């Protein structure tokens, strides 16, 4: 019964860090930063076209 | 196989127009690729001045 809530204690910060890295890559796909050139999207696709 | 012909010969000529468009475009944005390297060299010159 100790155990139980010592891992409960922690659940919730990892599933918010991976939350925060997902996003992380999510919103630097659109509109890449183009510190390099090697692939950007949706804004260079629109701009091309 | 006149208007057959004549057919054929009427899309090529608009696919070879959408191929050079594209190619306009590109080179466009290597000229603006180009442009921006140079402006990152210049900045960096002013640092070291």
């Amino acid at each position: 019964e100790r155990k139980y809530l010592e891992l409960k204690s922690q659940k919730n910060l990892y599933l918010a860090r991976l939350k925060s890295a997902i996003a992380a890559q999510k919103i630097e796909e659109i509109a890449g930063n183009l510190d390099n050139a090697s692939a950007s999207s949706l804004f260079e696709r629109i701009e091309t076209k | 196989l006149l208007e057959r012909l004549l057919g054929e010969m009427e899309l090529e000529l608009i696919e070879l127009r959408r191929a050079l468009a594209q190619t306009i475009a590109t080179f466009k944005s290597t000229e603006r690729q180009r442009d921006a390297q140079q402006l990152i060299a210049q900045r960096w010159y002013e640092k070291a001045q």
